[PDB]
């Protein structure tokens, strides 16, 4: 049974319309454009003990997601692909159960991380990739900063080498089939307005927002409308033209922290 | 191995244009032990809803004091599909549930009935694909059936690609071997969407295409639902949009 | 741990005596005498892809079943023998786990189903049945309803053929192997009087009720007393009178309903 | 298949009697104590041959989260639970379907006993425990609950007696065996307040005809009112044995 | 998430001063010294059905214990050892898991039990020790009798003859490979007083207590400290002086009822 | 087939002598919407706590109405050990949870706070022994962070035996394989012991010994953190006690 959030700290009109009052002059409380990313922190390989691990700081939202390799047999539906499975947690569910899946389905429907070059053996043995995702400080937006970290702990995977049966843990061999990253960005619709990159604030006087997910050919991957409130046909036209020329920048941003 | 989507003719693997809906079933009041019911069909995903009507709420903590607090189950049963699902909730079920009850909430005046709750229970009864979308629409016509005063009714259709080509209402076999899946949700009078996911890829042009087939598909629903509204009970035959 | 339910629709005084004056002159609210069962339908095949389903309405209960066939291997505990599962819900727990093992039980114990006969290759394969019962409005002696929907949705049942291994679901092979059909037929107190298929009114003034099963020869194969109350010696002895010859009827019906 | 002969064995042997050597009127032995714990508001240990529960009642108190709270009455709330060295195999400690039903059943019986008016706003809580299992558990567990509720002075409409009669080589039985549970036709479990002649407990599992059903349900009687006779002497004096015997 | 128990007892401080005031003076409620042990029962061979069973009466704690041994194949790491599983239940959780893990610990590390010598067939089969624990009787000093059952419970344990895959259950071989028995000792801070096998209304008014594991050579095996209050350095020096000079105490009064 | 714990120079497996502490690494405030945070580092062993400060309880009836009432959860994040840890929780970290939030109720000054809870959240990101140590430490440092009230604040090492040598602050290595491991948690200032436990075996002259060897441990430990509070970010290379 999923119910109205009854915790949900109620933002008073007179602080919703100070924030319009600024959206109309086309600025934001913290100096930015309607359109403008927060300031982005990744730093690499920050949980030493995880495979590849990143934590990304985007405002004041801090993820730290990790990765963890496990030899398994492959599921009898899959004899020739690995696994990728995809964990948040919220520390400060469902809200987790949702974020997780939302990573998930962007990661695998782009085919950003290839399954099928996990295999070991085909049939008998292939690669689980443990993607664990925590959440540590929310500053709204978690969405786009759990991709980012998620993206960012791939690429700072090492894979080990395999003994034939066992796993040689000081032995690094290589990285992750990975076809290349993916972004996803978040527009919040505030009364008239449109937002990329919502704070706490924003996210609780918003009516919903939307998210989508690019490629770096900036062909879109995955969408997800998020929020009580709904969002007109033209708002989610101007959103996704919005969120795609938003895309490119980003992305750019993530290589530069990557190594490309 | 994989089925071809698009026959030579242009045609579907059940028939259908790429602009035709499936056939649509609708009734109202189906259940009278709850405040407001309803079953819908499309084509063979079939959904029964039932709404047990505005009401004080078990712990006064767990309510709120300007609006009713919305509790949705969105549930395949055992029996739905091909293969057994267990009827535990999955993960699916859990992110629809929340999909599902954030689209009512939208919809629902919920300020009407402070410290109040409202509960929607949803079943999937077959599934061939756009289950989400027929609970939702059920769910929307159950609270109406049950007098609940809301914005308008939610009519949805799921969009998508399948040989390149752009489809309206998906089968499973759509589903399962197309490119892409959009189910598109909205409260048609006032062009407001109310539910809106993609699956799979395509392109901002492709996206722009299929979300405006959605559209001519959602508004062909929305009357059915409106009638349905009047009369309890709708036959909709396949047709184009 | 068990605890009476804080939730239940406690009755007024006033409205009980209405209902017990009415059983002094023989009849009751809905006009139907008190040895009388509501009108009943059964819809075959409502749950298209169930391997075999029912839709039962009794008054204003609705119960659908819908059955499932998977191929297994037999359990260690019970080395030839198929499968039965049976699983209740309550969508309007314990009420629903109770009502599981009472229909299993009349089922079994009643051996309606021959689970003999639900061998494939002995030691190797069985079939598993899976019964699942979703009551989807509580009118009124659910049970009843529940076990006429898992008899009807057993009977309605197709078998596939075997590929020896593999099943191919769309060469319908038989039936289950069925030797009768079995009813439960529940008898309730209220004041000094006994009632046969309470509604939901008449449940909840009841003292308690008894639900006695049976087999077409009119053998008791299974009773279970249920209820905050009690009911005497003499009671029980005319309930089960009531129940049997209520239950000749209710097969009678059943079976046309099911084209024997 | 001549020599071939039914695994099953026989429930019914030579002269009248059974498996353990009893008639088929003969309960077994029982020994029943009260106050046996310190800590609580009132206990029993009850022994039916091989089968032995402890309950233990944790009186008339304030309920903990409000809303699960009765205005009118008292929640009563039971749990029957068997110790995982109770039977000859392991039993998993995690509650299994079948204690879910036996704890709302015998949670059922005590309501209509317990006279819960009384109370209003309070639970009583009732914790039972099978430390071995020899058939008719669900039934000492019941008596042993009966018997702490009345240890903790909680009024009552009566004490509660009960005894599982059943049909074993197609003899009607009084008071089965773990053999005779798991072999016989029909095992009945039967709880009354004899002083009223008010069953609070009634199921059967198995297979009878109306005649035979009826039959076991005379039989019931006599061996409950024994049982009773037993469970008012433990009242007075605290501690009670008996040898098996005839009804 | 583990949580300040809201059930707890408060007890008045003019009880806590009553309490003190009788320790000031060197004695306790029940009139014992300030290191004495209460009276101690312990029946051997309780629950029939156990492999071995101890039924325990410290003061007015009650702890049943009960073995249950079973074949199974051992875990890959450890081929050449058996298996100790110890479960604990309060019936009057967190508290039931410290129980038994401190319990467990201090029957492992002591190596009181030897799990090399419950090998069948190295790799293939092992013995597993169930040690079910269950506390009837809440009375205070709950840890000491649960250690004090669940080491007599072993040494009571009957282990049967294996057909060779096959466990005979009324052929007796022999006994549990134990080393010597082991006793927990708690002694409780109270105001300023250190009080030896703390009942009910002492731990409700204890700042903490400090639990210390013992062999037969005084060596310690486990030490645990407990409660919501803190210890000074001396106290604890001290404590473990007083807990070891009880120690040899209780050991001598646990090996008569053991039979040594 | 062990390794050997103390070599033949005297020296344990990382290079330290029996009674040399790991890096020490401290910082505060580090989480901004939190009311008080800090992560704390012992050599591989890293642990973040925040505090979500006195609060208004949920469900009123499991407050109490003299004091706040502590919720912690100490738990290991999936990456923090070489082989995955399931994220749901364990035997161990249950327990472990208990025996922090006891250190912690013994520290602070709940009484100030009635009818309210104080949540202390703790995650392990890399175990390399001691993490519940580190984890209430981790704790106390938030607390303060947020200017909740306290006796004093929490200084812990575990000390124990290796090669019949008695060691402080362990390895993973040293706390696989020697023979005991005892964590020793105190308010340093009061000398009150707030978490004290023995896993493995020692006699009383060792337990004795080991005692004192970890309150040196300790009160290095506990001038680090008290400069970790005025200045927010300390760094302490290894060095003899
Ligand atoms: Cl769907
Ligand atoms: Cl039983
Ligand atoms: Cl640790």
């Amino acid at each position: 049974m999923s119910s109205t959030p009854s915790n949900q700290n109620i933002i008073p009109i007179i602080k919703k319309e100070s924030i319009v009052s600024l959206f109309e002059k086309g600025i934001r409380q913290d100096g930015r454009k309607l359109t403008d990313y927060r300031p982005l922190s990744i730093t690499l390989d920050y949980a030493k003990k995880a495979d590849g691990s990143a934590l990304v700081k985007l405002g004041t939202t801090m993820v730290l997601a990790g990765t963890k390799l496990e030899i398994d047999k492959p599921y009898e539906d899959t004899p020739n692909q690995g696994n990728l499975i995809v964990n948040v947690e919220l520390l400060p569910d469902e809200n987790a159960i949702e974020l997780a899946r939302v990573v998930d389905r962007s990661l695998r429907d782009s085919k950003a991380l290839d399954l099928t070059k996990l295999v070991i053996e085909p049939g008998k043995s292939v690669w689980t990739v443990w993607l664990d995702v925590y959440v540590l400080d929310y500053g709204g937006n978690v969405l786009d900063a759990c991709t980012l970290a998620s993206v960012a702990a791939l690429y700072n995977t090492k894979v080990y080498k395999v003994e034939q049966i066992s796993v040689n843990k000081n032995e690094v061999v290589g990285k992750l089939p990975l076809n290349y990253p993916v972004v996803t960005i978040s527009v919040a619709k505030v009364d008239k307005y449109l937002v990329v990159d919502p704070d706490l604030d924003e996210e609780s006087i918003m009516d919903a927002k939307i998210s989508f997910s690019y490629t770096p050919d900036l062909k879109i991957v995955g969408i997800q409308k998020s929020g009580k409130g709904s969002m007109s046909l033209q708002d989610i036209d101007q959103a996704e033209n919005t969120a795609r020329s938003t895309a490119v920048k980003l992305l750019e941003e993530l290589k530069k922290h990557l190594g490309i | 191995e994989r089925p071809k989507l698009i026959l030579d003719d242009g045609k579907r693997t059940d028939g259908r244009k790429p602009d035709e809906l499936r056939s649509i079933k609708i009734e109202l009041g189906v259940l009278k032990n709850a405040d407001g019911s309803a079953i819908f069909e499309m084509g063979n995903t079939k959904a029964i809803a039932a709404v047990y009507g505005p009401k004080e709420m078990h712990p006064r903590h767990l309510s709120l004091p300007d609006r009713a607090v919305l509790r949705v189950r969105y549930h395949m049963t055992p029996f739905s599909t091909d293969e057994r699902k267990n009827p535990a909730p999955s993960r699916r079920e859990i992110e629809l549930s929340k999909v599902i009850r954030e689209a009512l909430e939208s919809a629902v005046l919920v300020e009407l009935f402070p410290r109040t709750a409202i509960d929607v229970f949803t079943e999937i009864l077959q599934a061939d694909a756009g289950s989400r979308l027929v609970s939702l629409m059920a769910a929307s016509l159950a609270l109406a059936d049950a007098g609940i005063p809301m914005r308008d009714l939610i009519a949805g259709v799921a969009v998508g690609k399948a040989d390149g080509v752009i489809i309206l209402d998906l089968n499973e076999t759509e589903d399962m071997w197309g490119e892409a899946d959009m189910p598109i949700a909205m409260m048609p009078s006032l062009n407001q969407v109310t539910l809106f996911q993609l699956n799979g890829s395509m392109t901002p042009d492709e996206f722009r295409q299929a979300f405006d087939l959605a559209v001519k598909g959602i508004n062909i629903i929305y009357n059915l639902e409106r009638e349905a509204l009047k009369s309890k009970y709708v036959e909709f035959k396949e047709e184009g949009v």
